[PDB]
């Protein structure tokens, strides 16, 4: 049962990442996308700043870089499974989810990575990207289609070896307030971010992942569920 | 031109705020002459959004100076450093985004020498230390110039420029000697240095800074006897520490 672009869109619409805190919105104050979703995440970013259950655990490191990423499919399972469980930090009685532009993607990969129609359709990828002088400032998910590889660093990943139909999934743009179109499982053409794509470095392939045919699927629940 | 319609024209044009966006419209240099025609028509309307669309320099070419849109955002284009060099031309304009764009140091070498300008963001545009040189001779209020590896040197530059009142410079491979460059100033009231190499050594001349109110050190190096140091200045009303090794 092929999985369509739109049903893995509406699986990462349902995670509801315009809800989280966006940690780093005190960094990069610019990038709050001109739209209600980041309005309203500019507001719940200075409401959290201001709350001092933020400075305790695990929000405080779950506002810190990650920088180590994870080379286990487990290890994004298990991201997106402790970011998502109940905790008793509400911001107007509202459940309080911290992410930053480095682990955002962790997330998605996470959710990605535990459908078992996505692992026969698509390899799963973590890269950096927004490269600048050597660094890459910016993580993303890539959906590759099967059968197709990445560079492995030190060679970059480049617009000319991109592979045809993968697709681009960028929570941290949703959090920063880009709607689904722009952001969740779609093509480089119609990302928010696609003016600072490439180059960039391929920190973790589920192809090349060897625990991956051992970790399993169907682990995590959506967030949310979807209306009529 | 041959993408942008009227139909998109109206939609954009917000009439309570006499702004006009036209974002994620896929836009080229040809739909400009149809746009400055329609913004002829409504001179009223002085801030517009271009951003996130395919306008490359010479769409600027036949778009500046025919106008009095005095805010301008154009980020996430491919205006490139010529681009940028032509909106330095422009009479009209005082606050620019031109956010990646590729502008360079030759780009931002233009826009530093256009005093007009009050306000500039020039996110991610492959800005240098030679660059943040060139902004440090500016009469700018504001900059921000995230993403951009301005480096200590770039700062340092920047830390000089007497006019600059806000500067937003996260990511940009700063380190504790071109920060504590930076709290010696004493004429920025807010200073955003989120994302860098920043630690305890600069907390200090934070600490006896006396214009910021407003100060982000965000995913530094910071630890909590950093954080000690700089709470005991009073004067920053926003202190942003989140995403630090703070306890």
């Amino acid at each position: 049962m092929a999985i369509a672009p739109q049903q893995i869109q509406e699986r990462l619409k349902q995670e509801q990442y315009q809800k989280f805190v966006v940690a780093d919105i005190g960094n990069f104050p610019h990038c709050l996308a001109q739209t209600p979703e980041g309005i309203a995440s500019g507001q719940r970013y200075q409401k959290y700043s201001t709350n001092s259950l933020s400075r305790t655990p695990p929000f405080s490191q779950w506002g810190a870089p990650q920088l180590l990423t994870p080379k286990s499919a487990q290890e994004y399972i298990k991201f997106a499974q402790q970011r998502n469980k109940k905790s008793s930090f509400k911001i107007d009685g509202e459940a309080v989810r911290v992410s930053e532009c480095s682990n955002f993607a962790y997330h998605s990969a996470g959710v990605l990575l535990d459908d078992p129609q996505i692992r026969t359709q698509y390899d799963v990828a973590v890269i950096g990207s927004m490269h600048s002088n050597g660094r890459y400032l910016h993580n993303i998910t890539l959906l590759v289609p099967k059968g197709s590889r990445l560079p492995q660093p030190p060679q970059q990943l480049t617009a000319e070896v991109f592979p045809i139909g993968t697709l681009i999934v960028d929570p941290w743009a949703v959090g920063m307030g880009h709607p689904p179109e722009q952001a969740l499982a779609i093509p480089k053409e119609q990302f928010a971010y696609n003016r600072s794509l490439f180059p960039a470095t391929v920190n973790y392939q589920s192809a090349l992942d060897e625990s991956l045919t051992s970790t399993r699927t169907g682990q995590l629940t959506p967030y949310t569920g979807t209306p009529s | 031109g041959m993408v942008l319609t009227l139909s998109d024209l109206e939609k954009g044009y917000d009439k309570n705020l006499n702004q006009l966006s036209l974002s994620f419209l896929n836009l080229r240099d040809n739909d400009i002459p149809l746009l400055c025609e329609f913004l002829q028509n409504h001179p009223a309307i002085t801030s517009l959004d271009l951003s996130h669309n395919d306008i490359t320099a010479n769409g600027v070419k036949l778009f500046v100076n025919k106008t009095s849109v005095s805010s301008l955002n154009i980020s996430h284009n491919n205006i490139g450093p010529e681009g940028a060099q032509w909106l330095s031309e422009d009479n009209h304009i005082t606050t620019l985004d031109v956010s990646f764009n590729e502008i360079g140091d030759e780009g931002v070498k233009a826009l530093a020498a256009n005093a007009k300008l009050i306000t500039l963001y020039a996110l991610y545009n492959k800005i240098t230390k030679v660059g943040a040189g060139y902004l440090a001779q500016s009469n700018l209020k504001k900059i921000d110039l995230c993403f951009n590896s301005l480096e200590d040197e770039g700062v340092i530059a920047l830390a000089s420029n007497i006019n600059i009142k806000e500067l937003i410079a996260s990511a940009c491979d700063v380190s504790d000697i071109g920060a504590i460059e930076l709290a010696k100033n004493n004429q920025l009231t807010l200073l955003i240095l989120g994302k860098n190499a920043i630690t305890d050594k600069s907390t200090l001349h934070f600490a006896n800074n006396t214009s910021l109110s407003t100060l982000h050190l965000g995913s530094n190096q910071i630890t909590a006897a950093g954080k000690k140091i700089l709470e005991t200045n009073t004067r920053i009303t926003d202190l942003d520490l989140i995403g630090n090794p703070i306890e």
